């Protein structure tokens, strides 16, 4: 039906092993996209608010804008080989 | 008046003052049809549109900034 | 089983045709009822098979899932691993698409030997089908220089009065460029010990050893899809070759090079495409503004379009290049979407006009409309979707790439909203010129637009418009697969 | 209906006015395009070739293919991409976040009360759209806090 | 006066308006059908029968075999 | 009642394109007619709830962008300002085409002019309707698309197939850079649509917010026909008069000024950006209004009119005013429609049908209902006290001086110079065709008449709307404090106050006092004095008057010296690298290297057992030479090849 997410970090696995590694390029895929939706659903907000307040939207929709700039540039789609490919503790 | 060559050319608008003998039969032919599809638009229209300042109220709105704040 | 049933039933299929026709030989005059109005029993034999291959790949579409990731339909055949993915899907779909329009394009306009040229088609067609749905470097090269043979071949037997420069072009120019790449192929094949996609995907080679691997494929792609300043084959091959060549050629053959960069490039030289990625820009971005501006300038109806394509290929290179999912998406829909508008024009200016006056020189044509109002009706329509209009998919391609140069790179990345303007200029002065003015005095009244050059006009437009107004269907599938390609670490 | 005496007649009548340029009965089957004789396959080119010497541009033999053949399977890709059961992976988030919102949230009534009427056609049209549906304590829900855990897929920093 | 007379009688239905109208009815019927087929078997489409896509866990077997005989 | 308001021309433009064949001429021109009226209705109705009864609407159709962030919908919403726009558009293409009827009647192609011109009037309600950026995109190229088609609709007459690529190049260069402004919306904002974007504007930077708003403005100047782009507006009468009546009135010209309008809750935030669009309408309106007094053609001179009162609204932006110039459009879109339909009955009216103003004179008498419609529509064009004109225009200019900057001030002097030339060069238009003595032939003056009541009904209600609509409409945009929160006056540009209140008295009256003496002057040097405007005795008067006739030579600047020069630089590649060094660096180069060298070896290939003999030799002194000096017999031997 709706099949979820096999969490699993690359700290943890061993790259040989395929079908792990598989795993931990999925994983880190699929929390991506959910961060993007939820950016949507936050960008959801952000308009109804300003429709329904009118003038009063600098106001009634001052930390759901301001959420959502905060947001916007690591809720995007940014790939597993960037942190596959690079130990950032290094 | 003059010759044109409409015997050969037959585009989608007829062109050099093209009118077929039975115009009037198809005239209300579409009359029909075109009647038809504004009502469909009409039915369409109310069906789906809405008003984007009444979907919600201004209550729920004055929560979500506290929940994001 | 895909493969194995594509391979199988198109080599049963050529056998078929080659002991039908090839029978008859003998020491007998050609007395036979098969060549009965122009081999009509086998040119509908081999337009079946084009068709039936197109059936093939819908049996494998409906078990593809949209959201799994990796390769699907993973198959050993021939020892070479073949799978099917999001962005091998639609290419491999695009391609088995102008399997059947490319041989009826050329239905009625060949002197004869109808059975070769059939053969040539479906090769060329599932041998370009085919190198989307391998699984290593090796097998890649191999699909990606096996059609060669048939191209070069096609060419020279069917083409126009400079077949002889042309045939020679498209050989060598693909040859002598690939050859660059296996020696990148072959590297990798040293030091990992396979060309395999997925084993090759997870190695980070040193700074210096990517750059060699670089240069070797970004030569034989730079070549394959026309890039300054190598470009200087397609417009010779455009003008000369025939209608399904030239269908085949800028439809499938020069995206493959698109194709290329998504396999070859990105995921296994990860590294070393952000360093090239600034270079990448001022090749391309120059090639956009050069091959609009040289396409005002030319003189020969159908090079004015071949220059054409080289733009628009363009914008698919900035697109691709880009790091990020908008860049990557429109450019991937931008080569659909100029899958169908290119081969379209080549009908129009190469397949209907040449067919009946016999001449590529712009100068004779002003004023079609008066008398050939059909003609015209397409011409404006797929002029307007060849520039850039939103409601064809071009638009949804070259925004998308357009939005994604400027999210890599906003400076350098804005000079590709020039596609924009420049596109606008070569094209329609063709169409303003061709359906301009008085009806021109050197052609006589003939013929307008029959059924056969109607069909695929109308076949060719409608795949246009349904991706540029509801490009969902194409974007859906790819968002999974285009988000692999990219790199990038943030903290 | 080859009828070779039928045949004949045609080839008489170009013998009948030998001079050229100064059929409803005829047809043929796949059988006769392989196993007839080769007496009878020369005959037939000579009756076909002059008929044609006679003298717009239909029954080229392509129309009952391309009709046939190319036009529904072009309707069968339009088929499969407007009515496939698959889940695009954006899609799928939008489904998934909510799971991990009704999880996460079970001592929270009105989520779930609200979550039970989001039908299936009402999962990602969240929003102030046309569908009259009450889904306001979902966007407050998401609007509180990250619902993701990427943040322990990544065990290391700088 | 212009005088100028009326043409040949046409077929508002003749083959080549008729179809696109087809094509559009047919669509929206298929749609439509579509719409209810999905709730009376609880979200599946018309397109049930001729297959369905295939599960992450079939497919992990194959890339598993794959990737072993590669390494 | 929105859908219906926004589709229902495409499905008559549509009807007349496909079924015309099938359903005459003229059964085709009143059903596109019939599309149209259906949607003035809806507008009306819609302007009922939306303006009076805050009410908005949305049809949300189906999505069109689905990649990650960047969510783009076919939706189409409907607000104030949106209906606003909807009033000037949808009613006035009803009365062009209803206008197009009766003026259209001899063209042998009627049923192919009614399909682009609803399809023109479909492509404006997309664009001042969608609800995202990127709608109003689709709408945007289409009135370029459309323009095309009907400018070039005589696609027989050379000067205006060439005209039609004109009007389409130079708005793609504006769609160009909107293009560019569009991405910069997605990277600074993730999205296009106007409720997120307008949110967000106190918060995103200046530098990012003025980059993307001077795409607009280069968007909008092609468009509105503003300086350095305005080539295309006089160039487009090559068209139907129908079309200029349509095109320059509420449509493809006024395009430039809603985007700008639109964008009022980013415009706002960049003071910089607000300058150089007050500054482009000045200089419009003072270099129009010079141009159309020496010009001596009736479409020139209105078309040259537009492009000056296009400018006034352009110089009422660049004061944060954005209702002043939203009323103004709506104003203008009247007593400018109204000027081309009388003229194209001028036009139509004389049987030689001249349309040089120096081949009439003495029409009065012969046709005075088509001169009453232009000297009521010239009076409200000159901004007289009592007329729409008065409300709308005068406002504008009154606030130039009414900012109190330098800017403003010098701007206001523009306005003033093109106040009082709107007043001279209408008085010339009018004394040159209605109050002078005879030109034309007497042949046509005894069959100089008036034409049928189809061409009449539109210019009639245009007619008592170029009156009576301004006073009407003034308190609903220019009242003191109405809601109209969909363009944004930032609480620091609300210079509303001292414009009505610190004008001096002399201000208030200085165009018409100017307007109405320079103009009375001016007609009785035409009449009794006419010997000092014959312009070829005074060189410098002659220079002069050779100089603004030729439209500031902007246009032979534009043609000799960069499509001119253009063109060249698409030469030079063609020469020197596609056919040049390219080539040299190809297969014609390596033609030759390859003859030069296969003639080299074919001489050595020779039986000669001597020859044979010395090389078997010279290879042993391969073994003797110390292996470090092998790149030098290759250096050698290379130089023997020559
Ligand atoms: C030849 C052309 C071939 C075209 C093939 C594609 C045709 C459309 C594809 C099938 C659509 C079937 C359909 O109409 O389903 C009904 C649908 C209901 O969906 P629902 O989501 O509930 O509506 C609310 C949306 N806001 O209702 C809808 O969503 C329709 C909403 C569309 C409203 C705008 C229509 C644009 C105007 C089109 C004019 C030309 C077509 C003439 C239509 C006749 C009626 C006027
Ligand atoms: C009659 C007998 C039919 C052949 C039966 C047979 O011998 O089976 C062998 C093989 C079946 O495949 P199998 O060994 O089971 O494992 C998959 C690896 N292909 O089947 C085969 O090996 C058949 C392979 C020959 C068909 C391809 C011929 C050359 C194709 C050139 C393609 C060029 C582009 C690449
Ligand atoms: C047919 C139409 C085709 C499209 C039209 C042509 C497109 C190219 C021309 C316009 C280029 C897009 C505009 C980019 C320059 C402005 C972008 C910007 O705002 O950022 C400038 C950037 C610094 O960013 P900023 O926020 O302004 O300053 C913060 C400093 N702490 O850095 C800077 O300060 C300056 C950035 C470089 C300036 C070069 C801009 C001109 C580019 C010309 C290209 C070569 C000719
Ligand atoms: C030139 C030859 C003629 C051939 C080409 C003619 C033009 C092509 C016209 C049709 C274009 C094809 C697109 C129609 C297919 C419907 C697309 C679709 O799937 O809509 C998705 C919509 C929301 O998506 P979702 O919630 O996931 O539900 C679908 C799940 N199966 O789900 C829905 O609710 C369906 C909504 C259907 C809406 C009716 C379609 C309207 C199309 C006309 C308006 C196009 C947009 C407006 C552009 C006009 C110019 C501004
Ligand atoms: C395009 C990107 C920028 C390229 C700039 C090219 C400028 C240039 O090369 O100018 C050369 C051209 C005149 O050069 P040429 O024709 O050789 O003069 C012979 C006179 N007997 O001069 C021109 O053609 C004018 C070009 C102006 C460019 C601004
Ligand atoms: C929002 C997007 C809406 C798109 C739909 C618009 C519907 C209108 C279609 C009517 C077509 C028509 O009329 O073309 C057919 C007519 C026929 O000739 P005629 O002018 O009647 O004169 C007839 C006398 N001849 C024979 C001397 C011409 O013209 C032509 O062959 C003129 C050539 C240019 C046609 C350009 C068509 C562009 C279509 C739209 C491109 C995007
Ligand atoms: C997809 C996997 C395909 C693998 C099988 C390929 C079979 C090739 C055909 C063999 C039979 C043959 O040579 O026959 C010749 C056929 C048919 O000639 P015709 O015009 O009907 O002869 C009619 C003669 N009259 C007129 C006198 C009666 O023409 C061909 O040469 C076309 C196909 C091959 C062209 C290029 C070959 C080089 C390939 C290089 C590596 C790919
Ligand atoms: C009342 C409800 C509305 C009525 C209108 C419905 C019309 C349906 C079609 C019937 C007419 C027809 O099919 O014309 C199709 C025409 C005419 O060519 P043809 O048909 O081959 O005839 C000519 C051949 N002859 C001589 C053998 C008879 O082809 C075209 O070039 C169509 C060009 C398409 C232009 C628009 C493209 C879409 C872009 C914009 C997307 C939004
Ligand atoms: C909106 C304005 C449009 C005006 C009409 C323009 C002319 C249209 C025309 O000609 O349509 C032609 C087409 C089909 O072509 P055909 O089989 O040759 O049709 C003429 C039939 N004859 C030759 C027997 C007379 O039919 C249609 O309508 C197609 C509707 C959409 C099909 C969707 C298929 C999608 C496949 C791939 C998607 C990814
Ligand atoms: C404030 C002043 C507004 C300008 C009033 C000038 C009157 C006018 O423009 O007209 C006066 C004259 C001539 O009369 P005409 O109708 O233009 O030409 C009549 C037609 N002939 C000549 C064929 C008979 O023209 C001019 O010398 C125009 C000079 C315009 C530029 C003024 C200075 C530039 C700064
Ligand atoms: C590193 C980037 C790689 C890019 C691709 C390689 C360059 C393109 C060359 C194509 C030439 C062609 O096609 O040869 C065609 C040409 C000439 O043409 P022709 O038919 O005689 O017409 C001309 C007729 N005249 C001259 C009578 C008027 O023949 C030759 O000179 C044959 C020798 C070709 C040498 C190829 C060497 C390749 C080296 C590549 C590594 C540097």
């Amino acid at each position: 039906d709706h099949v979820r997410s096999p969490n699993v970090s690359f700290d943890d696995i061993d790259y040989n092993n395929s079908q792990d590694l598989h795993n931990a390029q999925e994983s880190l895929l699929r929390e991506q996209w959910i961060r993007v939706s939820a950016l949507k659903v936050c960008r959801k907000a952000l308009e109804s608010c300003y429709k329904t307040s009118g003038p009063n939207h600098y106001e009634d929709c001052r930390e759901i804008a301001e959420k959502y700039l905060n947001m916007l540039p690591d809720h995007r789609i940014q790939g597993f080989l960037g942190y596959q490919k690079n130990d950032p503790s290094k | 008046h003059h010759i044109h060559t409409p015997s050969y050319i037959k585009p989608p608008t007829g062109g050099w003052n093209f009118t077929p003998a039975n115009w009037k039969q198809n005239t209300v032919l579409v009359l029909v049809g075109f009647t038809a599809c504004c009502v469909g638009l009409y039915k369409l229209g109310e069906a789906g549109s809405y008003n984007p300042k009444l979907k919600y109220k201004e209550e729920e709105l004055s929560r979500w900034n506290q929940s994001a704040k | 089983m895909l493969v194995q049933n594509l391979i199988i039933f198109n080599i049963i299929g050529i056998v078929l045709l080659v002991l039908l026709n090839n029978n008859n030989n003998g020491i007998l005059n050609k007395k036979s009822l098969l060549t009965i109005k122009n081999e009509l029993k086998l040119k509908q034999i081999g337009l079946i098979i084009s068709i039936i291959n197109i059936l093939i790949i819908i049996e494998n579409w409906i078990g593809f899932n949209s959201n799994y990731y990796g390769f699907q339909n993973i198959e050993r055949f021939l020892n070479i691993y073949w799978g099917i993915d999001g962005i091998s899907l639609l290419l491999v779909l695009l391609t088995l698409i102008l399997g059947p329009i490319a041989i009826l394009s050329n239905w009625k306009n060949l002197k004869g030997y109808y059975t070769y040229y059939v053969i040539s088609i479906n090769m060329l067609v599932i041998l370009m089908a085919l190198n989307f749905i391998c699984l290593d470097l090796v097998s890649f090269y191999i699909l990606f220089e096996s059609t060669l043979a048939p191209l070069f071949l096609l060419i020279g037997i069917y083409g126009a009065n400079n077949k002889n420069k042309a045939a020679y072009y498209v050989l060598i120019y693909t040859l002598a460029s690939s050859l660059f790449m296996l020696l990148s192929i072959v590297i990798y094949y040293i030091i990992i010990n396979s060309t395999d996609y997925i084993y090759i995907n997870n190695i980070i080679l040193s700074i210096n050893l990517q750059s060699l691997l670089f240069i070797g494929i970004i030569i034989g792609i730079a070549v394959k899809t026309p890039l300054m300043p190598v470009h200087t084959w397609l417009p010779t091959v455009h003008s000369e070759s025939p209608l399904g060549g030239s269908i085949l050629l800028a439809g499938v053959i020069l995206k493959l090079a698109i194709y290329g960069v998504i396999r070859l490039l990105l995921p296994n030289l990860s590294e070393i495409s952000m360093m090239f990625t600034p270079i990448i820009y001022i090749i391309s971005i120059l090639t956009l503004i050069y091959s609009s501006l040289i396409t005002l300038k030319q003189t020969d109806l159908k090079v004015i379009i071949a220059y054409s394509s080289i733009s628009h290929l363009a914008v698919c290179m900035i697109g691709i290049f880009a790091n990020n999912l908008i860049g990557i998406n429109g450019s991937l829909i931008l080569c659909l979407a100029h899958g169908f508008v290119s081969p379209a024009l080549f009908i129009l200016v190469g397949g209907i006009l040449y067919d009946r006056y016999h001449n590529r020189l712009i100068n004779y044509y002003q004023g079609l409309s008066t008398f050939m109002p059909i003609f015209s009706i397409y011409l404006v329509v797929f002029s307007f979707c060849n520039t850039g209009t939103p409601l064809s998919g071009n638009f949804v391609g070259e925004f998308l790439s357009i939005t994604g140069a400027v999210i890599r790179h906003p400076i350098i990345g804005s000079l590709t909203a020039a596609s924009v303007l420049l596109s606008a200029c070569y094209q329609m002065k063709l169409t303003n010129r061709l359906t301009g003015s008085v009806f021109s005095q050197y052609l006589h009244i003939t013929n307008d637009v029959t059924n056969r050059e109607i069909f695929l006009l109308n076949w060719l437009l409608i795949p246009t418009i349904i991706i540029g107004i509801y490009p969902s269907f194409v974007t859906n599938i790819l968002n999974l697969a285009s988000s692999t390609l990219i790199y990038s670490v943030l903290i | 209906a080859f009828n070779l005496q039928l045949e004949k007649e045609i080839r008489s009548k170009i013998d009948s006015l030998p001079k050229l340029n100064n059929v409803t009965n005829r047809k043929l089957s796949l059988t006769d395009y392989l196993f007839q004789n080769a007496a009878n396959q020369a005959l037939y080119v000579d009756n076909e070739a002059d008929l044609k010497e006679l003298d717009e541009n239909e029954n080229e033999g392509w129309e009952k293919i391309m009709y046939v053949g190319f036009v529904p399977t072009m309707i069968l890709i339009f088929a499969i991409v407007l009515f496939k059961d698959d889940k695009s992976i954006d899609e799928w988030a939008m489904d998934e976040l909510l799971l991990r919102l009704k999880e996460k949230n079970l001592s929270d009534v009105e989520l779930i009360d609200e979550l039970d009427k989001l039908s299936k056609s009402h999962v990602g049209k969240i929003g102030a759209s046309e569908i009259n549906k009450r889904d306001a304590v979902i966007i407050e829900r998401i609007l509180n806090g990250e619902y993701d855990q990427l943040s322990g897929l990544k065990k290391k920093e700088l | 006066d212009h005088h100028t007379p009326l043409g040949p009688a046409e077929n508002i239905f003749n083959k080549w308006n008729v179809t696109p109208f087809v094509w559009l009815f047919a669509t929206v019927g298929i749609f439509q059908w579509d719409k209810s087929h999905r709730e009376s078997h609880d979200g599946k489409g018309i397109l049930d029968f001729l297959g369905e896509i295939k599960v992450k866990e079939s497919l992990d077997t194959y890339f598993k075999e794959y990737q072993t005989k590669v390494a | 009642m929105i859908l219906l308001c926004i589709f229902t021309p495409f499905l008559g433009s549509l009807i007349s394109g496909f079924f015309g064949r099938y359903i005459g001429v003229n059964s085709s021109k009143w059903i596109v007619c019939l599309s149209i009226f259906v949607s003035v209705v809806s507008t009306y109705i819609l302007f009922i709830d939306v303006i009076f009864n805050e009410i908005e609407y949305t049809y949300n159709i189906m999505n069109w962008l689905n990649v990650e962030y960047l969510v783009v919908d076919w939706s189409f919403t409907i607000d104030k300002l949106s209906v606003s726009m909807l009033v000037p558009v949808v009613t006035v293409s009803f009365l062009v085409h209803l206008y197009s009827v009766s003026y259209m009647s001899h063209d042998p192609h009627q049923q192919r002019f009614f399909s682009y011109l609803s399809m023109f009037t479909f492509a404006m309600i997309v664009l001042v309707t969608g609800d995202n950026y990127l709608i109003l995109f689709v709408g945007w190229e289409f009135i370029g698309v459309a323009s095309y088609l009907l400018i070039s609709f005589w696609f027989t007459r050379f000067n205006a197939v060439k005209s039609g690529l004109s009007a389409l190049l130079i708005n793609r260069f504006g769609d160009a850079l909107l293009v560019l402004g569009l991405s910069y919306l997605v990277l600074v904002t993730g999205s296009v649509n106007y409720n997120t974007v307008f949110a967000l504007g106190s918060y995103l930077d200046v530098n990012m917010i003025t980059v993307i708003l001077i795409c607009f403005l280069v968007a909008s100047m092609a468009k509105s026909a503003q300086l350095g782009l305005h080539s295309w507006l006089l160039l487009a009468m090559e068209g139907p008069t129908p079309v200029s009546s349509l095109l320059h009135a509420a449509c493809l010209v006024i395009a430039g000024v809603f985007l700008l309008m639109r964008s009022s809750p980013l415009l706002e935030y960049t003071p910089i950006v607000l300058l150089l669009i007050l500054w482009l309408g000045g200089l419009s309106t003072l270099i129009s209004g010079l141009i159309a007094m020496v010009s001596n053609d009736i479409k020139k001179i209105i078309a040259l009119s537009t492009m000056s009162q296009v400018g006034i609204m352009m110089i009422a932006i660049g004061v944060s005013c954005y209702n002043l110039a939203l009323f103004h459009l709506i104003c203008h879109s009247f007593f400018k429609a109204l000027l081309f339909m009388s003229a194209g009955s001028v036009i139509h009216s004389i049987i030689s049908e001249y349309q040089d103003i120096r081949m009439y004179g003495g029409f009065r008498q012969f046709i005075p209902l088509a001169y009453t419609c232009i000297f009521i529509a010239s009076l409200s064009l000159m901004a007289i006290p009592g007329l729409t004109g008065f409300y709308s225009k005068d406002i504008i200019i009154e606030s130039m001086y009414g900012e109190y900057t330098f800017s403003g001030f010098i701007i206001y002097w523009f306005a003033l110079i093109s106040a009082t030339c709107t007043s001279l060069y209408s008085i010339r238009l009018i004394y040159y065709t209605f109050l002078n003595n005879p030109n034309s032939p007497k042949y046509i003056y005894i069959n100089l008449k008036e034409n049928d009541i189809v061409l009449i009904t539109p210019m009639i209600i245009l007619t008592i709307l170029s009156i009576f609509g301004g006073y009407l409409l003034r308190d609903i945009y220019l009242g003191m404090g109405s809601p109209f929160n969909e363009l944004f006056i930032h609480p620091n540009n609300l210079s509303l106050i001292e414009t009505e209140f610190s004008l001096p008295s002399i201000l208030k009256v200085l165009p018409l006092i100017t307007g109405l003496g320079g103009g009375l002057i001016l007609l009785l040097i035409y009449e009794f004095n006419y010997s000092l405007f014959l312009v070829y005795n005074n060189k410098n008067l002659s220079k002069l008057y050779s100089f603004f006739n030729q439209k500031i030579m902007f246009d032979q600047l534009l043609n000799n010296l960069i499509l001119r020069s253009g063109l060249n630089i698409g030469w030079l590649l063609n020469v020197h690298i596609d056919r040049g060094i390219l080539q040299l660096f190809g297969p014609l180069g390596l033609w030759k290297l390859s003859t030069f060298i296969s003639s080299k070896l074919n001489k050595l290939v020779f039986l000669n057992i001597g020859f044979i003999l010395e090389i078997i030799v010279l290879s042993w002194l391969l073994i003797v030479f110390k292996v470090s000096l092998l790149k030098y017999i290759l250096l050698l031997i290379i130089f023997i090849i020559l």
